[PDB]
C-alpha cells in the first residue's frame, strides 16, 4: 500500500495494533 | 373455524400503545459518558466508539447553538474527515428536534448529501443522527472546506466453459470472453444509509 | 434608535389569561402558536412580568414548536429588556441560548452592544461579543464595532488569560477579522491566529475547534504567517507568543504529517525574516477608533423593510386564526 | 413454513456418521435447519480424501447458476470450493490465510537456521 493509507489505518486503531511485513514469501518448505 | 377477537384485540391495543408511549429519544438515545452505558436498554456501547463518544458530539446538539436550527449550513462526520482526502459532508434542509431533552438536542434533522465530493439531488434522512462523531463546518473557509475536482476476466473454468460452448455452436472466435464492472459501481462501506428503510427501538 | 419600532399595532393586554392558556396547552402536551408568544412578550410592564415572560419562551423552546419562534418575537423582547434592565437578563438568556432559544442574529446584538456602550458594563459586553462570535454572524458592520470592544477589553486584560478565554480573545479577533479593506483588520487576525496557536500548542488541537466556529487542520501558526506575507506582498503579542513556544491521549494527527511542535526554530525564522521585509517597506485602539470615526453609514432603510414585512406576516397570521375560527 | 423474510441460501450439509464428516451442499432457506429440508440438492462434496489422494466434490453449475440468478447467497465454505473449482474466484480469504502459512513457514525456517 502507499504510505499515507497504512497512517490513516494506524491512526484508526491506535491502542490496537500490530508490526508487520511488507510482501509474504514465494515458497515454503 | 372460530375467530379469535381476543388476540386481535390485544394487537389493536398494543398498536396504540406504540403510537402514543413511544419513547420519545430523548430518553433512549441518552449516554452515561463516565460507565459507556445507556438508560432505558442498559447495554454497554461497543469498544471501538469509546474515546469518540467521550470527546466529540451530537449532529442535533451541534445545530442546537444555531438560527433556524442551522437550516442552510454545511455540517461533517468526524469519521469521513479521518478516512478521505475528498470533502465529504451533509447540508442541512429540515431539522426534527426532539423536545422532552432538556438542552435540545438528540431527535432527527436531514438534507442533500455528498460522499466524497458528489452530490445528490432530493433529500434523504440521514443516518448517524445520534452519533458523536460529527464537526460543524464554519462559513469562513466553507468554500475552501467543499473544493473539489472497466473490464476484467471471467474466472477459470465459467470463460472456458464458455468456450467450449462457443465450439460446440460453430464459430471459432479468438476474441476472448470477458465481463465488465463499468455498470457494477462499489460505493463503499462507510457511505450512509438511509433512516426512512431503517426501524427505531 | 427607539422611535421607528414603537408602533407595534395593538392586541389583547392581558396576560394572567394568556398564561392560564399557555398551562392548559402544556398540561395537555398540545402545541402553542408563536403568535400567542409574541403576543406575550409584547405585553409585558414590569420586572415580575419580564420574568414570566422568560419562562414561557423557555417552555416554549421545549415544547412541539421549538421552531416558529420568529426574530420579530425576540426583537420585541430585547426592546422590552431595553426598556426596563436589560443588561442582566437578556445576558443571562444569550448564555443559555439553547434553553431560551433566542438566537437574535440581527440588529438586536448591535443595539445591545451600543447599550452596554452607553453605560460601561465590560466584562457583559465582552460576554456578549463571545457569545455573537459563536454565533454564526458578521455579514453586517457590526463587526468592526465588536473588534473595537474586544480590542478594549484586551487594553486592560493583560494577564495569563486561561484555557476558554485565550480560545474566547482568538474566536473574536478572527470571524469579525473579515477587513479586506485595511491593514488593520489584517493585524487583527493575525493576532487571533496567535492566540490560537498558543492555545493549540499548550494544551491541543481539540481545544481549539470543539465547540467554536473553527477548524480542526493544524496549521494555525502557519496561517497566520502567510496571512502576514500577503500584507507584505500588496505583532508584538504573536512575537511574544513564538518565544514562549520556543523556550522548554488520543492523536488526531498521522505519523507521515508533521508534528508542528518540531517545526519552531523554522517558523521563528520565517517570522523574523517576514518581519524585516515589513521593516524594509513599511496604536490598534486608536486605528478601531478612526475606523469608526468614519464609515458607518446604517442600515436603517433594511431594518424598516424587515419591520414591514413582519408586520404583514403578523397581520396574515391574524388572518389565518379568523378564519380557523370562523371554520370552527 | 413461512419465515421472517429469510433469504435463500446454497450451503453445506452433514450427511455423515460421527468422525466420518460427508457433504451435501444445497439450496436452502436460510432459517431452515442444517439437515432439515431444502429447495434443491445440489453437488456432494466429499472431505476425507478417498483411495489415492482424491477430495472430490460434485457440483450441478447449471441449477447452482439458475439458484443465484434466482437469488440465493452462497456461505463461505461454499464460496471457497467454487473458487478452488475455478467458477467463481479463489476467495480473498483463502488467499490470505494462504499467505500467513507462508509467513509462518518463513518463520519457522528462519528459527531452523538460527539453531543451526
Amino acid at each position: 500500500p502507499p504510505e499515507r493509507e497504512l497512517s490513516r489505518l494506524r491512526r484508526l486503531y491506535q491502542g490496537h495494533l500490530q508490526e508487520e511485513s511488507g510482501p509474504p514469501p514465494e515458497s515454503m518448505p | 373455524v372460530r375467530p379469535r377477537l381476543i388476540a386481535e384485540l390485544a394487537r389493536r391495543v398494543r398498536a396504540l400503545r406504540e403510537q402514543l408511549n413511544r419513547p420519545r429519544d430523548s430518553q433512549l438515545y441518552a449516554v452515561d459518558y463516565e460507565t459507556l452505558t445507556r438508560p432505558f436498554s442498559g447495554r454497554r456501547l461497543p469498544v471501538r466508539a469509546w474515546a469518540d463518544v467521550r470527546r466529540e458530539s451530537r449532529l442535533l446538539q451541534l445545530l442546537g447553538r444555531l438560527p433556524l436550527f442551522g437550516l442552510g449550513r454545511l455540517v461533517t462526520r468526524k469519521s469521513w474527515l479521518w478516512q478521505h482526502d475528498e470533502p465529504c459532508y451533509w447540508r442541512l434542509t429540515r431539522v426534527r428536534p426532539d423536545y422532552t431533552a432538556q438542552n435540545l438536542d438528540h431527535g432527527k434533522a436531514w438534507g442533500i448529501l455528498t460522499f466524497k465530493g458528489k452530490t445528490e439531488s432530493e433529500a434523504r434522512e440521514i443516518e448517524h443522527v445520534m452519533y458523536h462523531d460529527w464537526r460543524l463546518v464554519p462559513k469562513h473557509e466553507e468554500e475552501a472546506f467543499t473544493a473539489f475536482t472497466a473490464s476484467v476476466p471471467y474466472p477459470p473454468l465459467l470463460r472456458a466453459m464458455i468456450i467450449a460452448e462457443r465450439q460446440k455452436n460453430g464459430d471459432t472466435s479468438t476474441e476472448e470472453p470477458m465481463l465488465n464492472v463499468q455498470r457494477i459501481r462499489m460505493e463503499p462501506w462507510d457511505y450512509p444509509a438511509k433512516q426512512e428503510d431503517k426501524g427505531r427501538a | 434608535d427607539s422611535h421607528k419600532w414603537e408602533a407595534r399595532e395593538k392586541e389583547h393586554y392581558c396576560l394572567a389569561d394568556l398564561a392560564s392558556l399557555m398551562d392548559k396547552t402544556f398540561e395537555r402536551k398540545l402545541p402553542v402558536s408563536s403568535l400567542t408568544i409574541s403576543r406575550l412578550i409584547d405585553n409585558i410592564s414590569s420586572r415580575e412580568e419580564i420574568d414570566h415572560a422568560e419562562y414561557y419562551l423557555y417552555k416554549f423552546r421545549h415544547s412541539p414548536n421549538c421552531w416558529y419562534l420568529r426574530n420579530w418575537t425576540i426583537h420585541t423582547w430585547i426592546r422590552q429588556c431595553l426598556k426596563y434592565d436589560a443588561q442582566d437578563k437578556a445576558l443571562y438568556t444569550l448564555v443559555n441560548k439553547v434553553q431560551y432559544g433566542i438566537f437574535p442574529d440581527n440588529f438586536t446584538f448591535n443595539l445591545l452592544m451600543d447599550s452596554f456602550i452607553k453605560k460601561e458594563n465590560y466584562k457583559d459586553a465582552l460576554s456578549v461579543v463571545f457569545e455573537v462570535m459563536m454565533q454564526e454572524a458578521f455579514e453586517v458592520p457590526s463587526t468592526q464595532l465588536l473588534s473595537l470592544y474586544v480590542l478594549f477589553h484586551c487594553l486592560a486584560k493583560k494577564t495569563d488569560f486561561s484555557w476558554e478565554e485565550e480560545r474566547n480573545f482568538g474566536a473574536s479577533l478572527l470571524l469579525p477579522g473579515l477587513k479586506q479593506k485595511n491593514s488593520v483588520g489584517f493585524s487583527s487576525q493575525l493576532y487571533g491566529y496567535a492566540l490560537l496557536g498558543k492555545v493549540e500548542l499548550q494544551q491541543g488541537l481539540r481545544a481549539v475547534y470543539h465547540n467554536m466556529p473553527l477548524i480542526w487542520k493544524p496549521g494555525y501558526l502557519d496561517r497566520a504567517l502567510q496571512v502576514m506575507e500577503k500584507v507584505a506582498a500588496s505583532e508584538a503579542l504573536d512575537v511574544l507568543g513564538a518565544v514562549l513556544k520556543a523556550l522548554t491521549k488520543l492523536v488526531e494527527q498521522l505519523d507521515i504529517e508533521e508534528t508542528e511542535q518540531s517545526k519552531l526554530p523554522q517558523y521563528l525564522e520565517r517570522f523574523k525574516a517576514l518581519h524585516s521585509k515589513l521593516q524594509a517597506l513599511g496604536l490598534t485602539t486608536q486605528l478601531v477608533k478612526e475606523k469608526l470615526s468614519t464609515c458607518e453609514a446604517e442600515d436603517i432603510a433594511t431594518y424598516e423593510q424587515n419591520l414591514q414585512q413582519w408586520h404583514l406576516d403578523l397581520v396574515q397570521l391574524i388572518q389565518r386564526e379568523q378564519q380557523q375560527r370562523e371554520q370552527a | 413454513k413461512a419465515y421472517r423474510g429469510g433469504h435463500l441460501t446454497i450451503r453445506l450439509a452433514l450427511g455423515g456418521c460421527t468422525n466420518r464428516p460427508f457433504y451435501r451442499i444445497v439450496a436452502a432457506h436460510n432459517k431452515c435447519p442444517r439437515d432439515g429440508r431444502f429447495v434443491e440438492q445440489l453437488g456432494s462434496y466429499d472431505p476425507l480424501p478417498n483411495s489415492h489422494g482424491e477430495k472430490l466434490v460434485a457440483l450441478n453449475l447449471d441449477r447452482i447458476r439458475h439458484w443465484i440468478g434466482c437469488g440465493a447467497h452462497l456461505s463461505k465454505p461454499m464460496e471457497k470450493l467454487l473458487g478452488l473449482a475455478g467458477f467463481f474466484p479463489l476467495h480473498p480469504m483463502m488467499i490470505t490465510n494462504a499467505e500467513r502459512l507462508r509467513r509462518k513457514r518463513a518463520r519457522e525456517v528462519l528459527l531452523a537456521s538460527q539453531k543451526t
